[PDB]
């Protein structure tokens, strides 16, 4: 019944910044029934704040919660690199409900992606299938869109994209888009260009092979 | 020797300060209701009694508008208190902690201009923050109404001394 | 400290039923409430149900009524959730969390490690590794792996020597996962140094011998 | 000692708080009179009295009365009935004979004409203490046609004059 | 300490009132047991405890139980559950194990069979504390046929024993 | 102290009505309530009714409604109970007990001496006292009273002087006549030299007979 | 409405024992409305305990009250001889009701009964009647005429309550005959049997 | 609804006298809702007593209020020539109602 | 001190309509409620109330339609219009506010009064 809504969905901030995540409820709930959880990558959620502004055992003091009625806010005073996680808000007044999560990122710098296009392997061509893999590494922000063109004609089939999580030390992203085709359809095309659109370059970075 | 309040000189002797035992004040201010999409304000004249380490806010009966099944009542003590009582004097001993203290049953009469129907709501002190004391009002169900008849309600809680 | 232990990962065929166990330890009182939370793809948390020792009956979320049944073995102090008629939408991570200190205000203050349940109709298939090579000052190399049906797949570069190497998460394509790894080195070093990526899949018990060019 | 003033007194050869101030137990057997709009009846009760710090607690047990008005008064006659050494003056509030709206609570009274009772949520508060009579105001919640009223056990507390 | 007796104690090098006497915070996690006419059930709650002057306040939150009789008892087991250093004896009233009718209030309990509740105005008071168990009396207001009871947040106060 | 004086024993013929009085003395306030309790043969206590001075109307037990009428003379501070259409089943002991200190929790703290009511058609017959006399170091003396109606009858030894070793036996009713016996035991030297006298008093037939053994 | 049930119905105990009498209520009642009364033989009931555990003025401290809900009890720490009486519990929560009552009596060493037969008086023989009186006194526990070797009509026997200080029982059986029936026979024997192997007999001619 | 009825309607008193004006309500009202006003000739009504017994700021101490339920009274300890005015009692428990007045004059 | 300044005396022919003003000065808060009282001939009658947070006027049932209450919050002045004036409406009209007496509803500060005379004569 009681829907929780978290803003923002994702968030990028450098250490030292003051992060404020908000939890908005569809009904007015007592502040005793609003709680916050922290879930680090590869880990189970852990209790962060219970009854709105009570810090759980062990959490750093830089965390704090506040709010009443339908408006609640999780606040990190001075962010630390450890605070990279997804934060959930949960209410206990009615049927148990969670907020949907707020993901915390590290800001880094607007790095440009280094494009790498690879032809299909020799062991793959013997099996009857040709897969072309385009690698994009070390870019920020995570928002990147790629378009693959065979002989100047755009293609939308067979493309399989994979996005990795933010780097533990580099604090950057990497995307892999593999275009698989049959050995008879790859022998009928002559030019394949891998075009990448990003916020760093006004013009797309294209890698090609014939 | 040296005496610390509430221990003070009483007729040339170590005794209890009469100010600690009984203190009377007044509050004229805004009581604001916040429910699920519902907001209204009322002006009240409340008697305040401070006895030992307790403060008693003696609210008289007031009339408001629509209320939600779950909502809050807020008393703004930033202004309205009769001097020399200050806003900080209304801070509880648990400060701005979220609590469920003094939970009582209050009967509010809901009506649409006709004869009211009285709902038994659950009220408790939840939080005092920046001079605003928030009371929670929930439970008991509801009906379609435009006006709410609130009874005289006395709100008590421990008073901060440090 | 009160700890909570869940059962291992499970791979079930569509339409079957799986049972998960949750064991509580180091508790000072017995009146704690067992709950179950499902986290799907997209990291969405949905509370399934709760069991109270003094209520003698489980409480279920309306969306999970008929899909899951919770049970308790009070002698062993372990909780059990059974998911019936599993589908592809039921593939998720299932946590158990208890109202230990949060019994009155309903916050989960103790969480288990989680149990990942996978629902697939495909059988255990061995992976195929395709090394990719290009034909400046730094060169990039690639190791492709496609065709394995049970996860996980582990890929190393030069027997785990060089780690400075981006491995992308698996992608589900017609009951087959495809993982890709990208290692970049200096342009002088690749022609001299031999770079070989090795991938071994335990579920298929297959070791691949892959070199570059 | 000529240097200590009650409630500060000698506690086992040391400066402490008098146990009589901390807790005192008494009893009252007297008349509770109801006055409404044209309605008057009397009931005899035996109530426990507790005096704790600067508060007095009159623990009234359940009693049964007759017709009540929508607005009326409950009066406790402390001129007689108090168990010695408690005197009538010991029930005087710290606000003396002032008119107040203190300790406002919701009390549920069962109204009946000999059949199944119907419970109305009335509003009760301490209003005035004058010449040994403590007057409680009972109003609100509406009414029905009735000849008998079932009153619950009600605890009436207020600050005590020192 | 030689010439001062609690609550009178040294306050910043002076004769004053002990801050522990003026305000103290504790917690209780335990069983609330209901006993009516042939009805018995138990609920676990986490309550805030406030000790102010010579009073103790048990701030019970809202809990949900099952059928209740027209006349029944509510029992709080303080032999276990109190957060240290608060002990079971600290909840003993100033009237000790006497039978009393103290703090009599009106509580509205919602009775239901799984549907919309109907709220009954029952009468609650502190009656007795014996061997660490505080007994609250709940009676009056009538009843209906029900299987579940919705209890509101209730604050239970009484004088605290110091001897 | 507050005392309650009840009227004396009454013998009533079936179908008639008798009224009992209860006079309260020594009270500090007037707010006390009067009650009537019936203890039948077999020591079973039944609450009959109460009168409250501020209520102005008597409250009755439903089983006694129409059998008992409660009234008060506030000027004389006496309470009355009228039992109408008496039966054998009405032959019992009727106590008056007041709510003095028990005005709110309804305990009877002051009780009357009791009014014993006998319902029989038999006529009032005077008693016939017979002294009984008869080795050992101890002698037993007997006093027999037979053929009287109704109860009670008080038996004293030497005008109430000797009470040690005295056993007064309860009357067993042979329709229309009671039979009571008393046994007194004294030392063998005490009896012959020093006379022992048995005195029987019947307050219903106005007959008191003193017999010397 | 509210039925109170006492257990046990009757009780025997030796002084020094701990006596527990329980009172069960059909519905739950507040402890403020459960009271106890003590009725010693021949006296009116007196208030013993009010509001479950408060002792009425004058009662000895060996009395205690306990209970809540539907189960209440009355406890004598060490019983004394003066404690022999019948105890009742009464409820004031609803319409006033009493308990069935528990009768308490003192166990003592079994004592043989002292038999004493008495012939009809000289005053009664002139009245036209004849009564034979036989006294059986001071026998514990609580539990026939032979005329010329043959064993009736006209026997009336009274049972007395336990002795206040001696703690024994007594019984008087008065065989009443007509003056014409008396002296037709010569030997009147009064046999009493008790838990002695042979009945104790006292006869006269 | 609630009617307040004052007695007397008019009265004349010499200074030094104790003056008692009564206000009788048709329904039992809380003492927190009964107030008195003083209107001198040619002037506006001025608040005299509020909440039954509380003296307004600036009123002489000889004025006092009392009562509960349906009976309230305004009392002047020793009347002064200034006190000559018309007094009204007003109720705030329900719809506002005034008393109808009591005119106080000098004794000639 | 809070004061109330009312309009001067108004002369209106029967059947017409008059509008009276009441201006508040020196107040410390804005939550005071404006009232209007009619003293005919010298019986006092309460006409209506204006509350800044109710967003609407409360009237006496007897004066429903005979008076309409309005307030100009920018100028802190209250208005009362009387419709279809007759001979019995010729009286002194006071404005009083609930300032210190907001919850127990006593008028603690009064206006000077506006005497209204209704007559057909020229």
């Amino acid at each position: 019944e009681i829907v929780l809504t978290q803003s923002p969905t994702t968030m990028a901030a450098s250490p030292g910044e003051k992060i404020i995540i908000t939890c908005s409820a569809s009904s007015s709930i007592s502040s005793n029934y609003l709680h916050w959880y922290q879930q680090k990558p590869g880990c189970s959620p852990k209790l962060l704040i219970y009854r709105t502004s009570k810090l759980a055992s062990g959490v750093p003091a830089r965390f704090s919660g506040s709010g009443s009625g339908t408006s609640y806010s999780l606040t990190i005073g001075t962010m630390e690199a450890e605070d990279v996680a997804t934060y959930y808000c949960q209410q206990g007044s009615s049927i148990y409900t969670f907020g949907g999560g707020t993901k915390l990122e590290i800001k880094r710098a607007d790095a440009a992606p280094t494009v790498s296009i690879f032809p299909p392997s020799s062991e793959q061509l013997t099996s009857g299938g040709a897969s072309v893999v385009c690698f994009l590494n070390n870019f920020y922000p995570k928002d990147i869109n790629v378009k693959w063109k065979i002989d100047g004609s755009e293609r939308q089939n067979g493309v399989l994209n994979s996005w990795t999580d933010q780097d533990s030390k580099d604090s950057t992203y990497s995307m892999s888009s593999t275009l698989t085709l049959t050995k008879d359809e790859y022998e009928r095309h002559n030019s394949y260009t891998c075009e990448a659109t990003h916020k760093t370059s006004t013009s797309p970075i294209v890698k090609s092979f014939n | 020797p040296n005496l610390r309040y509430p221990i003070a000189d009483v007729s040339g002797g170590i005794g209890m300060s009469p100010n600690y035992r009984f203190r009377q004040s007044m509050w004229i201010g805004i009581v604001s209701y916040s429910g699920s999409g519902l907001n209204w304000r009322v002006q009240v004249n409340s008697d305040i009694f401070i006895v030992d380490d307790y403060i008693h806010i003696c609210l008289p009966a007031f009339d408001g508008f629509s209320i939600a099944d779950g909502g809050d009542l807020s008393l703004n003590f930033v202004t309205g208190l009769l001097p020399p009582l200050l806003t900080g004097d209304t801070e509880p001993a648990f400060h701005n902690d979220v609590v469920t203290y003094g939970a009582q049953t209050v009967a509010i009469g809901l009506s649409s201009g006709g004869t009211p129907q009285y709902m038994s709501k659950n009220l408790w002190v939840e939080q005092w923050q920046d001079g605003v004391l928030r009371l929670r009002v929930e439970g008991g169900g509801s009906i379609t109404h435009s006006n709410s008849k609130w009874p005289a309600m006395t709100v008590s809680y421990p008073r901060s001394f440090t | 400290e009160v700890q909570l232990q869940q059962s291992g990962p499970e791979l079930v065929k569509p339409g079957a039923s799986m049972k998960i166990s949750c064991k509580a330890s180091g508790y000072s009182f017995t009146g704690y409430t067992m709950n179950w939370v499902k986290q799907s793809h997209g990291k969405n948390l949905e509370w399934i149900g709760l069991i109270n020792p003094y209520n003698d009956g489980p409480s279920y979320n309306q969306n999970f009524k008929g899909k899951a049944t919770l049970t308790v073995d009070k002698s062993s102090s372990t909780a059990y959730m059974e998911l019936l008629s599993l589908t592809s939408e039921d593939s998720a991570v299932y946590y158990c969390a208890i109202h230990y200190y949060g019994i009155s205000y309903w916050y989960f203050d103790v969480w288990g490690a989680g149990t990942t349940v996978t629902v697939s109709s495909a059988k255990t298939t061995a992976p195929s590794v395709y090394p990719l090579v290009p034909v400046g000052s730094s060169v990039t190399l690639g190791c492709l792996v496609k065709g394995y049906f049970p996860e996980p797949v582990t890929l190393t570069w030069n027997s785990g020597s060089l780690s400075s190497v981006h491995t992308f998460p698996a992608l589900l394509q017609s009951g087959l996962y495809t993982l890709s790894s990208s290692v970049t080195v200096t342009s002088n070093t690749w022609p001299s140094q031999t770079i070989t990526c090795n991938v071994a899949h335990p579920a298929s018990s297959t070791k691949v011998d892959k070199k570059i060019e």
